[PDB]
């Protein structure tokens, strides 16, 4: 297990923080927040959602013809 | 401070700072705003020290 003081070497980087009890917890929630859900949503619509579409296809049709298969047809 | 009888020293002031401004602007009087203490951390990592 490795611990602070020993992890990596870093130069020249400041970091301002706030104290919990100075700011919001939930700061601009909505108008900043849905946004934000837009803009990810969009740049990975094309990778997860085109195979679960081929999904819904290949499930409906698979049911569809399973049920016909099974209702008879005149002699 | 020191060895001197206070006397001396308002004579010296009335001597040579009686030539002073003691009147202020009409309304530039500098007052001093409180000012907001907050909760925070700054942190400048510098490993080479």
């Amino acid at each position: 297990g490795r611990q602070f003081g020993h992890l990596t070497r870093v130069r020249h980087v400041i970091t301002y923080s706030l104290s919990p009890f100075e700011q919001r917890a939930f700061p601009h929630y909505f108008s900043k927040g849905i946004p934000n859900v837009l803009r990810r949503t969009r740049a990975c619509i094309l990778r997860v959602a085109p195979p679960f579409v081929a999904f819904y296809l290949v499930y409906t049709w698979g049911t569809q013809e399973f049920e016909k298969s099974k209702r008879k047809n005149p002699a | 401070a020191g060895g001197l009888e206070h006397r001396q020293l308002l004579d010296l002031a009335q001597k040579h700072f009686s030539g002073l401004s003691g009147t202020y602007d009409e309304d530039a009087v500098p007052t001093l705003s409180p000012c907001r203490f907050t909760g925070s951390q700054i942190c400048h990592r510098e490993d080479g020290l």
